[PDB]
RNA sequence: AAUUUCUACUAAGUGUAGAUGGAAA
C-alpha cells in the first residue's frame, strides 16, 4: 500500500505523458481529457464523502460547458436534474416502499427517533446514493471508452 | 647484429600489451612508452616504428572526476547503472580503440621487418 | 497598489490538518473496560477475509450458472468472422452480434436464480451463512455499508461495457478470438496426427468425451466457457499429470516435435484465459525470493528460453524484428555501431537528402521539424539497421553475441550468488544491519532488471505489417515471465527502505457506522462528537450511544468552572438543500406554497437555458426568503440579512449569498465539575487535541497548521476559514518497544552534528529517547478545513497576471537555476537587467529570535554521498539521499515565498521537457519535479506565519498566485506567478555581449580542418597586447542560423584548464605550438601558412586548442575554488568578462559564477517574455507566445546591452 | 537526538526552524 500506490500512479502518469501526441487532431483536447480524467479520479476515489452533509466537496452542465468549448462530443449523461440523491436530509422526506419491509418486522412507525429504524433507513439511502453515483461514473467511463476506441488513445 | 634480441623483447612486450590491454584502463593496475621503445630500438640499429601518436596523454582511464566536452555524453543526458554506464562505456571503448591503434603500429612494424628480411613475427 | 494586492481570495481549497489526541482522566481505562478497541481491530482485519468469502461465493455462482448456457449466435459469429470477411459493414454486424452475445450471457446472469440479492444488504446476512465463519460474516451485523466499495466493482464484473475485469468481454472477445484462432490453426496440425500419441492417451485419461477435433470444431465453446472447460483445454495443450509419473504429453510438445526436421514454421495452440509478496518478515521474504529466483524458478527458465531463442535467432527473418524507437533505441544502436549518434546521423542524412534543398545550411525551425519527424516513427526494422550498417557488420551475429554476453553475465552473477539459494542457508543478521546478503540480492535483481531493459525494445508496439509472429509468439511468452521481476523489485526495495517503525492505522468507529460526519447542533446526538475549549488546552468529546444526550441538559454554570462549548451551525450545500426541503411533503403541508410557485419550480425556470426569467424567478426568490424566515431552525441560529429581490440577477447569486452567510460558530458555556464527573461515569469520552505547540513550554513560533487551527475559533474568522466536516479519527500500535530505543542518557554532554554551531557540544537534564512517538500508541486525529469557501475576486489567473504585468512599469523577476557548484542559485532582476541580489541556496538561514544560525545542505549531501560510495551504493543510502533532497526542497520554499513577497515578482523556472542541459547539480531529475509539486502546492496558498493574521499576507488573507497542479505535462509555459522557460543556451554564454560558441571543433580530419581553418577571417597576433586575436563571420559555418551580430573578434588571455588536471596558458600554448612549427606569426593573416602542413598531430593539437579558446566553462571538479566563467570576446570598453573579477564585490552588476549565470539568463528570457507582454492588445494576451526561440533569445541578449 | 507527519537540527531545556491534504485501491 505504498509500492503499488506509486506503481499504479507512475504507469498512468507515463500514459498521460505519452498520449499528448497520438491525437494529432484539431487541437489540445488532451488538456480537457486529462482534466476530466483527474476529476474522475477524485470522484471515484471518494464518492462516499459526497453522501455526507458538509464534506469538503463541490455538475453535468458544467462539464458539458467546459467540453463544448474545446470541441469534443459531449457525454450523453444519465440525468441532469441531480436533486434527488439523498445525503443528509434525514429530516426532510417520506414515500419509500420498504416501509412494507420495516413493518414486516417490528421496527417502529415513521418516526425516526427510534434508534433501530434510523440505521434501517440510513442503509437504504446510503446504498441508493452510491448506486446513483456509480451510474454517474459509468457515463464518464463510457465517454472515455468511446473517445478511446475512436481515436486510439488510452484512458480508463 | 643480434637484432633478434630487440625484436623478441618487442614481441613479448606486444604479447603483454595485447594480452591485457583492458587493465591499462584501470587507475592503479599493475602496469607501467613510444619514445622508450624507439630509444631501445635505435641503439641496435633497426628502422624505427612510425607511431600514430607520441603525446599519449588523452587516453582516459579513471579521471572520472576530471573532464567534460563530450557531445555524445550530452546526447546520453539528452534522454532520461543507467547514464553512469554510458559515460563509463564510452570512455572504455575510447580507451580500447586508442590502444589497438597503438597495437596495429607494432604489428605493422613487425610485418614490414618480416617481409623485408624474410623472418617470422606476428 | 503593488502586484500582490489583487491576488487574494480567488478560489477555494481544502487542506486538512492532523493533530494528535491524548485521552484525559479515566477515559483510556474506560475504553479498555468497555472494550471498544477489539471491535474495530477486527473491523479492520477481518475485511479481507470476508472479501475472500464473498469472492468464493461469487466464483461458485459463475461456475454454477455457466453449466446452464449454450450460446446460439456463436456459429453465426465464428463462421461469419472466419469467412475471409471482405466486410462492407459486415464487421459491423459482427460487432453487433458480439455485443448481443455479451447481452445474452448478461441476460443469463440477470435471470440467474435471483441475482437482485447479490449486492444488497442481505448478502452479509442470509445466503453466505449456508463452520466458525458464521461469526466472521456475522461480525458486521449492524454495519453493512463498508461493503459498498466492493458491491459496485463486483457488479461491474457482470456488465457488458467491454470493460477489462468483466466476465463478458473476456469470454466473448478474448477467449473466443483465441478459440477460433486455434480452430483455424488446427488445420496446420493435421499432418502430424499419430493416434498412439494424440488419441490413445489424452481422450482416455482426460474426458472420455468426443475426441480432440471437437475442441477445435466450434460447438464445445459452451463447454469450455466454464473454468473446468478451460482446465481441460489447457490440459490438452500442456499435458496433465493425473497424479502419476507419466507426465503425459500435450499438443505443444507434439507441435514441438515437428522441428526435428529443423523447420517448425507452425504456430502452437495458445493457452486459454481462466475465469478468476513479502513485506512482513525476513524469513518469509527470503523464502519468497528463493521461490522466485532459484535455479528452477519460472523467471529463470524464461531467461533460458530467451537465450536459446536468441541463439537460434538467425532462422527468423530480419524484416519483422522491430526495435523500439525512443530512449533505448540510441543505446541499442550505440553497442553495434560503436557510436551513439550513428543511427540518428544516418536517418538525418536519409531525411535531408529528400527534404533538404540543394543547399546544406539549416534553420532551427527545420531542425525542430526534423526532430519531430524523427520522433514521428514508431519503430525500426533490423533490415534497416543492416541498411545503415556498412560492410562486416551482420546484426544477426552482433546482437546475438551481445545478448549471449548479457546472459553469461547473469550466469556469472549466479556464480556470485550461488550461496543464497541453498537449503541450509542462515541469516546471521537482520537485513537492516546486514550488508553482504542484501547487496547480493541487489546485484541479482538489478542484473535481471537490466537484462529486461535491454530486451525490452523488441516489441515495436505492434500493430505492424507482417512482423515475425513465429518469433513474437514465444518472445512475449517469455517476456510476460520476465516482467514478473518487478513484483520482486518493488517488494524487496520497499521492504528494506521502510522505517523500523510502522504507520498502520484503522479508522475508529465507536460502535456506530454513522460517525462524526458533521458538527451540527441539532444533529450532534446523531453524529456523537463535539469540541470543547478551555484556556487553550482544546478537547474532543465522544458521547457513548447508550447515553447520547449528555450535553443537552447542562446549565450555564456560575461557580466559574467551565468548558466553553461549540455550537457549529452550518447550512450544508444551499443550492441543492433548499429545493430538497421546501418541496418535500411536510413543508408543502406546513407552508402551502403557492400554485404558480410549485409550477415554476416543477417546470424549473429558475435555471439558465433561456427559460430564465427575472421577474418570474424573483417570486421564487421571495418564497425562499419568506420560507427561510418561517423556518424555526434557520430563523434563529443564523443571522441572514440578504439583499432585495431586484438585487439578484441570478438564483446562483442568491445561492452564493446564503452560502456566504450560512455558517456561524459561537460558544455557550457549560460546567466543569459536572462534565468531569460525567466522564468519570463513562458516558462521555474526552480527548485533548494536542501537538508540540499546545505545550506550555513553546517559546517560539508554532506550526502553520496549529496557527490555522487556533484561527478556527477566532472572532477574526470571517475572512474565512470554515471548519468543515468529514472528520475522522485513528489509532496506531506500538511499532517499537520502549527498551530497545537507543536512548541518550541524562546529564551527559551529548554530541552535535551541525558543524556551524558555536555550541559545539551540549547537555540536557533529562532523557531524549530515539523515536519516542512510536513507543506507546497515539490517537491520530484529522479535522479537515476548507480555506476560502466563498471566493470573491474570481478571474482567470493566467490572464490576470499578464494584464497586470503589461500595465506594470518596473516588474521584478526571480530566476531559479540548478548548477554544478550550487543545487539552487537565485538571481533577482529588475525590469531593466540589473542584478539586484544573487546568492546561493546551499546555506540555510534559520531566522529565529535574533540568532541567524545558518546550516549547510551542500556539505550534508556530499558527506552522505561518501557513505553511498563506501557502502556499495545500496538502497538505504539511495532513499536516505532522496529524502534529504525532499527536505531541502521543502526548506527552499520559505526563501522563495519570502523573496516573492519582498520583491513583488514573478518566478521563472527551468522548463524540463525542452531539456538539452547537462543538469549536473548532483540532484536527481525527479527531485526537481517534486520541487515543482511542493512549490505550486505552497503557492496555492502563500502565507508567512510571523505576520499578523488579519492583515493581508496573513493566515486569513493568504496569497493565491497559482492554480492547482493538474498533470505532469499541463505544468507547462505558464502557471500564475511561476513561468516555465526552456533552458537552452543559458549556462555557456557571455553575459556582457552574448557571444556563444556554435562551432563543432572536435577534430575529424585535415580534410575538414583545412577548410575550417581557411574559413576564418584573420588569424593574427597583436604584439602590443600579446593576444592571438581571431576573427570570423558566422554565416560561413553550418548550424549557425541563430546569432545576430556575427562579427566576433576573439582573443586569448585568462586562465584555462588542460587535462595534460593541470593549468596552462592560452596564449603561451599558442606561441609554443607556433614555435614548435617555426613561424614568423607577427604579420597576420597567417592562414596562408597554416594551410600548408600535412602531419596529423599538428592539427589534432590545434583543434584541441581552438576548443580551449572556445571553452567558457571551467570546472576543476575536485574543489569549489576555481569554477570560473570567462568569455574570450570583449565588449565596447575593451575588457572581457571574468568571473573571479566579479566575485570579490558586494553586489555585482553581472553574475558571480557559473550557476548564477545560469539563473541570470533564465531571468533574461522571462524579461523578453515581459517585453512581448508589453507589445500586444489585451485581446491576444491569452495567446501571446512564451516559447522564446534560440534565434530570438540570442538576438535579445545581444541587443540588450548595445 | 524528542515532532500530527517529514527533513535538518539540540536552537537556552520535555523542545527549535521550515514545510505537510487526509481516507481509498
Ligand atoms: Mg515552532
Ligand atoms: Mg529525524
Amino acid at each position: 500500500s505504498k509500492a503499488m500506490y506509486e506503481a499504479k500512479e507512475r504507469y498512468a502518469k507515463k500514459k498521460m505523458q505519452e498520449n499528448t501526441k497520438i491525437d494529432t487532431l484539431t487541437d489540445e483536447q488532451h488538456d480537457a481529457l486529462a482534466q476530466l480524467c483527474a476529476f474522475r479520479h477524485k470522484f471515484h476515489s471518494n464518492k462516499d464523502s459526497l453522501f455526507l452533509s458538509e464534506s469538503a466537496f463541490s455538475m453535468q452542465s458544467d462539464e458539458n460547458s467546459k467540453l463544448r468549448e474545446v470541441g469534443l462530443p459531449t457525454i450523453e449523461w444519465s440525468f441532469y436534474d441531480n436533486s434527488h440523491i439523498p445525503d443528509d436530509s434525514f429530516r426532510e422526506w417520506f414515500n419509500f416502499a420498504n416501509y412494507s419491509e420495516l413493518s414486516e418486522t417490528i421496527g417502529l412507525e415513521l418516526d425516526l427517533d427510534d434508534d433501530e429504524t434510523y440505521e434501517l433507513v440510513y442503509d437504504e439511502l446510503y446504498t441508493e446514493a452510491m448506486g446513483e453515483y456509480e451510474e454517474l461514473n459509468q457515463d464518464i467511463e463510457k465517454y472515455l471508452r468511446r473517445i478511446d476506441e475512436e481515436h486510439g488513445t488510452q484512458y480508463c | 647484429d643480434e637484432q633478434h634480441d630487440a625484436l623478441a623483447q618487442l614481441c613479448a612486450f606486444r604479447h603483454k600489451f595485447h594480452s591485457n590491454k583492458d587493465s591499462l584502463f584501470l587507475s592503479e593496475s599493475a602496469f607501467s612508452m613510444q619514445s622508450d621503445e624507439n630509444s631501445k630500438l635505435r641503439e641496435v640499429g633497426l628502422p624505427t616504428i612510425e607511431w600514430s601518436f607520441y603525446d599519449n596523454s588523452h587516453i582516459p582511464d579513471d579521471s572520472f572526476r576530471e573532464w567534460f566536452n563530450f557531445a555524445n555524453y550530452s546526447e546520453l543526458s539528452e534522454t532520461i547503472d543507467e547514464t553512469y554506464e554510458l559515460v563509463y562505456d564510452e570512455l572504455y571503448t575510447e580507451a580500447m580503440g586508442e590502444y589497438e591503434e597503438l597495437n596495429q603500429d607494432i604489428e605493422k612494424y613487425l610485418r614490414r621487418i618480416d617481409e623485408e628480411h624474410g623472418t617470422q613475427y606476428c | 497598489m503593488s502586484k500582490l494586492e489583487k491576488f487574494t481570495n480567488c478560489y477555494s481549497l481544502s487542506k486538512t490538518l492532523r493533530f494528535k489526541a491524548i485521552p484525559v482522566g479515566k477515559t483510556q481505562e474506560n475504553i479498555d473496560n468497555k472494550r471498544l478497541l477489539v471491535e474495530d481491530e477486527k473491523r479492520a482485519e477481518d475485511y479481507k477475509g470476508v472479501k475472500k468469502l464473498l469472492d468464493r461465493y461469487y466464483l461458485s455462482f459463475i461456475n454454477d450458472v455457466l453449466h446452464s448456457i449454450k450460446l446460439k449466435n456463436l456459429n453465426n459469429y465464428i463462421s461469419l468472422f472466419r469467412k475471409k470477411t471482405r466486410t462492407e459493414k459486415e464487421n459491423k454486424e459482427l460487432e453487433n452480434l458480439e455485443i448481443n452475445l455479451r447481452k445474452e450471457i448478461a441476460k443469463a446472469f440477470k435471470g440467474n436464480e435471483g441475482y437482485k440479492s447479490l449486492f444488497k444488504k442481505d448478502i452479509i446476512e442470509t445466503i453466505l451463512p449456508e463452520k466458525d465463519e458464521i461469526a466472521l460474516v456475522n461480525s458486521f451485523n449492524g454495519f453493512t455499508t463498508a461493503f459498498t466499495g466492493f458491491f459496485d466493482n463486483r457488479e461491474n464484473m457482470f456488465s457488458e461495457e467491454a470493460k477489462s475485469t468483466s466476465i463478458a468481454f473476456r469470454c466473448i472477445n478474448e477467449n473466443l478470438t483465441r478459440y477460433i484462432s486455434n480452430m483455424d490453426i488446427f488445420e496446420k496440425v493435421d499432418a502430424i496426427f499419430d493416434k498412439h500419441e494424440v488419441q490413445e492417451i489424452k481422450e482416455k485419461i482426460l474426458n472420455s468425451d468426443y475426441d480432440v477435433e471437437d475442441f477445435f470444431e466450434g460447438e464445445f465453446f459452451n463447454f469450455v466457457l466454464t473454468q473446468e472447460g478451460i482446465d481441460v483445454y489447457n490440459a490438452i495443450i500442456g499435458g496433465f499429470v493425473t497424479e502419476s509419473g507419466e507426465k503425459i504429453k500435450g499438443l505443444n510438445e507434439y507441435i514441438n516435435l515437428y522441428n526435428q526436421k529443423t523447420k517448425q514454421k507452425l504456430p502452437k495452440f495458445k493457452p486459454l484465459y481462466k475465469q478468476v509478496e513479502g513485506y512482513t518478515s525476513d524469513e518469509e521474504v527470503l523464502e519468497v525470493f528463493r521461490n522466485t529466483l532459484n535455479k528452477n524458478s519460472e523467471i529463470f527458465s524464461s531467461i533460458k528460453k530467451l537465450e536459446k531463442l536468441f541463439k537460434n535467432f538467425d532462422e527468423y527473418s530480419s524484416a519483422g524484428i522491430f526495435v523500439k524507437n525512443g530512449p533505448a533505441i540510441s543505446t541499442i544502436s550505440k553497442d553495434i555501431f560503436g557510436e551513439w549518434n550513428v543511427i540518428r546521423d544516418k536517418w538525418n542524412a536519409e531525411y535531408d537528402d529528400i527534404h533538404l534543398k540543394k543547399k546544406a545550411v539549416v534553420t532551427e525551425k527545420y531542425e525542430d521539424d526534423r526532430r519531430k519527424s524523427f520522433k514521428k516513427i514508431g519503430s525500426f526494422s533490423l533490415e534497416q539497421l543492416q541498411e545503415y550498417a556498412d560492410a562486416d557488420l551482420s546484426v544477426v551475429e552482433k546482437l546475438k553475441e551481445i545478448i549471449i554476453q548479457k546472459v553469461d553475465e547473469i550466469y556469472k552473477v549466479y556464480g556470485s550468488s550461488e550461496k543464497l539459494f541453498d537449503a541450509d542457508f542462515v541469516l546471521e543478521k537482520s537485513l537492516k544491519k546486514n550488508d553482504a546478503v542484501v547487496a547480493i540480492m541487489k546485484d541479482l535483481l538489478d542484473s535481471v532488471k537490466s537484462f529486461e531493459n535491454y530486451i525490452k525494445a523488441f516489441f515495436g508496439e505492434g500493430k505492424e505489417t507482417n512482423r515475425d509472429e513465429s518469433f513474437y509468439g514465444d518472445f512475449v511468452l517469455a517476456y510476460d515471465i520476465l516482467l514478473k521481476v518487478d513484483h520482486i523489485y518493488d517488494a524487496i526495495r520497499n521492504y528494506v527502505t521502510q522505517k523500523p517503525y510502522s504507520k498502520d492505522k484503522f479508522k475508529l468507529y465507536f460502535q456506530n457506522p454513522q460517525f462524526m460526519g458533521g458538527w451540527d447542533k441539532d444533529k450532534e446526538t446523531d453524529y456523537r462528537a463535539t469540541i470543547l475549549r478551555y484556556g487553550s488546552k482544546y478537547y474532543l468529546a465522544i458521547m457513548d450511544k447508550k447515553y447520547a444526550k449528555c450535553l443537552q441538559k447542562i446549565d450555564k454554570d456560575d461557580v466559574n468552572g467551565n468548558y466553553e462549548k461549540i455550537n457549529y451551525k452550518l447550512l450544508p450545500g444551499p443550492n441543492k438543500m433548499l429545493p430538497k426541503v421546501f418541496f418535500s411533503k411536510k413543508w408543502m403541508a406546513y407552508y402551502n406554497p403557492s400554485e404558480d410557485i410549485q409550477k415554476i419550480y416543477k417546470n424549473g425556470t429558475f435555471k439558465k437555458g433561456d427559460m430564465f426569467n427575472l421577474n418570474d424567478c424573483h417570486k421564487l426568490i421571495d418564497f425562499f426568503k419568506d420560507s427561510i424566515s418561517r423556518y424555526p431552525k434557520w430563523s434563529n441560529a443564523y443571522d441572514f440579512n440578504f439583499s432585495e429581490t431586484e438585487k439578484y440577477k441570478d438564483i446562483a447569486g442568491f445561492y452564493r449569498e446564503v452560502e456566504e452567510q450560512g455558517y456561524k460558530v459561537s460558544f455557550e458555556s457549560a460546567s466543569k465539575k459536572e462534565v468531569d464527573k460525567l466522564v468519570e461515569e463513562g458516558k462521555l469520552y474526552m480527548f485533548q487535541i494536542y501537538n508540540k505547540d499546545f505545550s506550555d513550554k513553546s517559546h517560539g513560533t508554532p506550526n502553520l497548521h496549529t496557527m490555522y487551527f487556533k484561527l478556527l475559533f477566532d472572532e477574526n474568522n470571517h475572512g474565512q476559514i470554515r471548519l468543515s466536516g468529514g472528520a475522522e479519527l485513528f489509532m496506531r500500535r506500538a511499532s517499537l518497544k520502549k527498551e530497545e530505543l537507543v536512548v541518550h542518557p541524562a546529564n551527559s554532554p551529548i554530541a552535535n552534528k551541525n558543524p556551524d554551531n558555536p555550541k559545539k557540544t551540549t547537555t540536557l537534564s533529562y532523557d531524549v529517547y530515539k523515536d519516542k512517538r512510536f513507543s506507546e500508541d497515539q490517537y491520530e486525529l484529522h479535522i479537515p478545513i476548507a480555506i476560502n469557501k466563498c471566493p470573491k475576486n474570481i478571474f482567470k489567473i493566467n490572464t490576470e497576471v499578464r494584464v497586470l504585468l503589461k500595465h506594470d512599469d518596473n516588474p521584478y523577476v526571480i530566476g531559479i537555476d540548478r548548477g554544478e557548484r550550487n543545487l539552487l542559485y537565485i538571481v533577482v532582476v529588475d525590469g531593466k537587467g540589473n542584478i539586484v541580489e544573487q546568492y546561493s541556496l546551499n546555506e540555510i538561514i534559520n531566522n529565529f529570535n535574533g540568532i541567524r544560525i545558518k546550516t549547510d545542505y551542500h556539505s550534508l549531501l556530499d558527506k552522505k554521498e561518501k557513505e553511498r560510495f563506501e557502502a556499495r551504493q545500496n538502497w538505504t543510502s539511495i532513499e536516505n539521499i532522496k529524502e534529504l533532497k525532499a527536505g531541502y526542497i521543502s526548506q527552499v520554499v520559505h526563501k522563495i515565498c519570502e523573496l516573492v513577497e519582498k520583491y513583488d515578482a514573478v518566478i521563472a523556472l527551468e522548463d524540463l521537457n525542452s531539456g538539452f542541459k547537462n543538469s549536473r547539480v548532483k540532484v536527481e531529475k525527479q527531485v526537481y519535479q517534486k520541487f515543482e509539486k511542493m512549490l505550486i502546492d505552497k503557492l496555492n496558498y502563500m502565507v508567512d506565519k510571523k505576520s499578523n493574521p488579519c492583515a493581508t499576507g496573513g493566515a486569513l488573507k493568504g496569497y493565491q498566485i497559482t492554480n492547482k497542479f493538474e498533470s505532469f505535462k499541463s505544468m507547462s509555459t505558464q502557471n500564475g506567478f511561476i513561468f516555465y522557460i526552456p533552458a537552452w543556451l543559458t549556462s555557456k554564454i557571455d553575459p556582457s555581449t552574448g557571444f556563444v560558441n556554435l562551432l563543432k571543433t572536435k577534430y575529424t580530419s585535415i580534410a575538414d580542418s583545412k577548410k575550417f581553418i581557411s574559413s576564418f577571417d584573420r588569424i593574427m597576433y597583436v604584439p602590443e597586447e600579446d593576444l592571438f586575436e581571431f576573427a570570423l563571420d558566422y554565416k560561413n559555418f553550418s548550424r549557425t542560423d541563430a546569432d545576430y551580430i556575427k562579427k566576433w573578434k576573439l582573443y586569448s588571455y585568462g586562465n584555462r584548464i588542460r587535462i595534460f588536471w593541470e593549468e596552462v596558458c592560452l596564449t603561451s600554448a599558442y606561441k609554443e605550438l607556433f614555435n614548435k612549427y617555426g613561424i614568423n606569426y607577427q604579420q597576420g593573416d597567417i592562414r596562408a601558412l597554416l594551410c600548408e602542413q600535412s602531419d596529423k598531430a599538428f592539427y589534432s593539437s590545434f583543434m584541441a586548442l581552438m576548443s580551449l579558446m572556445l571553452q567558457m566553462r571551467n570546472s576543476i571538479t575536485g574543489r569549489t575554488d576555481v569554477d570560473f566563467l570567462i568569455s574570450p570576446v570583449k565588449n565596447s570598453d575593451g575588457i572581457f568578462y571574468d568571473s573571479r573579477n566579479y566575485e570579490a564585490q558586494e553586489n555585482a552588476i553581472l553574475p558571480k559564477n557559473a550557476d548564477a549565470n545560469g539563473a541570470y539568463n533564465i531571468a533574461r528570457k522571462v524579461l523578453w517574455a515581459i517585453g512581448q507582454f508589453k507589445k500586444a492588445e489585451d485581446e491576444k494576451l491569452d495567446k501571446v507566445k512564451i516559447a522564446i526561440s534560440n534565434k530570438e533569445w540570442l538576438e535579445y541578449a545581444q541587443t540588450s546591452v548595445k
